[PDB]
């Protein structure tokens, strides 16, 4: 779901 | 505190393309999903497609592939929207907006729901040609000279594209005061008109003029009611 | 590719009265994204509900949206003056995302008649080669109005148009223009033109008329 890149985008980060 | 800011409004010919743009400040640009929604006139919101600028990930709709380009210059914090081979009903307000992010502050965790929006662009589509409106007055009826209410009023038509605004003695009159939702004729150009109730005793005292401005053609109207 | 479906599309409620919103979608919503948003005229929407029932900081509490699957609800406990205005729901469980058509949360007041008023065209029309006959319902309640146009009694179709205001933010009533357009050589082939409306106020159709250059 492109809606959730921004997500694990951030939790990859995180 | 996320703000977008759009570009000015379009008046485009069928077939041709249009490019707007959305400039985004207070916040991160990269990591934060940014979609284009779009509203015609009296209808609902329809998603266009979105991009998430860290690596130009697209998204679009299936109903706009292939007439869809959205862009994103993370230099600039400016997300674009650029649709071709326009067509009438391509008319309509353009909205960019961004998703929210969790709890407090901004840069948590996103999402996903559109919290922050620009001021909308709006985009007309049409072969009509810019031209400012004629102003007709609604005379008050002499059918109500004493008792009661009167109503006058300005026709404002055939005008093209839209925006028009109408006031009333130059803003000082503002109760009672009612401007209708322009329409759309089958010409090409818009036609509306502005009423105000007020007592009939005061016909014979009060001046009554309707201040008719369309920027889009540069024009000013002052037009005096009487009876 | 989901479709949402809310109805009623309109619901007339009292200040202060509790409001329940319906959003069906066609398949199951991915992870129960769901959001509704709120959208007063003239502006652009704003966010009030996310993940189905989070409500993001800024958004009074009177707001609360629940549901999963394929069914939810938008719920305000208490609709404030501020409230009556447009409610979209949008699903984002799937890279294409849509909304619903609406729903639209109007203030229900006591019924007013209409006051009926019919102008005829100006004479600086005219001379352009087109007549514009108008007739206007001032502030009424409910929505519901009939308007016929009727020149030397026969009944007029099709070469009328109306618009309406938006529900008035003081006394949350209506407003209604009709306009006949017809060229000046028609306009001049007949005598007696007239309004004739019929609205839950009104006990009997009242009609407004004048005679062509009279």
């Amino acid at each position: 779901n492109w809606f959730c890149i921004t997500r694990w985008l951030w939790k990859k980060k995180k | 505190q996320v703000q977008l800011v759009q570009s000015g409004a379009e008046v485009k010919r069928p077939g041709s393309s249009v490019t707007v743009s959305c400039k985004a400040s207070g916040g991160s640009f990269s990591t934060y999903a940014l979609s284009w929604v779009r509203q015609a006139p009296g209808r609902g919101l329809e998603w266009m497609g979105g991009v998430i600028p860290l690596l130009t990930i697209t998204n679009y709709a299936p109903r706009f592939q292939g007439r869809i380009t959205i862009t994103a210059d993370r230099s600039t914090s400016t997300a674009y929207l650029e649709l071709n081979s326009l067509r009438p009903e391509d008319t309509a307000v353009y909205y960019c907006a961004r998703e929210g992010t969790t709890g407090w502050g901004w840069l948590g965790k996103p999402i996903g729901a559109f919290a922050h929006w620009g001021q909308g662009t709006l985009v007309t589509v049409s072969s009509a040609s810019t031209k400012g409106p004629s102003v007709f007055p609604l005379a008050p009826s002499s059918k109500s000279t004493s008792g009661g209410t009167a109503a006058l009023g300005c026709l404002v038509k055939d005008y093209f594209p839209e925006p028009v605004t109408v006031s009333w003695n130059s803003g000082a009159l503002t109760s009672g005061v009612h401007t209708f939702p322009a329409v759309l004729q089958s010409s090409g150009l818009y036609s509306l008109s502005s009423v105000v109730t007020v007592p009939s005793s005061s016909l014979g005292t009060q001046t009554y003029i309707c201040n008719v401005n369309h920027k889009p053609s540069n024009t000013k109207v002052d037009k005096k009611v009487e009876p | 590719e989901i479709v949402l479906t809310q109805s009623p599309g309109t619901q007339s409620l009292s200040p202060g009265e509790r409001a329940t919103l319906s959003c069906r979608a066609s398949q199951s919503v991915g992870n129960n994204k769901l959001a509704w948003y709120q959208q007063r005229p003239g502006q652009a929407p704003r966010l009030l509900i996310y993940g189905a029932s989070s409500r993001p900081s800024g958004v009074a509490d009177r707001f609360s949206g629940s549901g999963s699957g394929t069914d939810f609800t938008l719920t305000i406990s208490r609709l404030e003056p501020e409230d009556f205005a447009v409610y979209y729901c949008q699903q984002y469980g799937q890279s294409l995302s849509t909304f619903g058509q609406g729903t639209k949360v109007e203030v229900k007041r006591t019924v007013a008649a209409p006051s009926v008023f019919i102008f005829p065209p100006s004479d600086e029309q005219l001379k352009s080669g087109t007549a514009s006959v108008v007739c206007l319902l001032n502030n009424f309640y409910p929505r519901e109005a009939k308007v016929q146009w009727k020149v030397d009694n026969a009944l007029q179709s099709g070469n009328s148009q109306e618009s309406v205001t938006e529900q008035d933010s003081k006394d949350s009533t209506y407003s209604l223009s009709s306009t006949l357009t017809l060229s000046k050589a028609d306009y001049e082939k007949h005598k007696v033109y007239a309004c004739e409306v019929t609205h839950q106020g009104l006990s009997s159709p009242v009609t407004k008329s004048f005679n062509r250059g009279e």
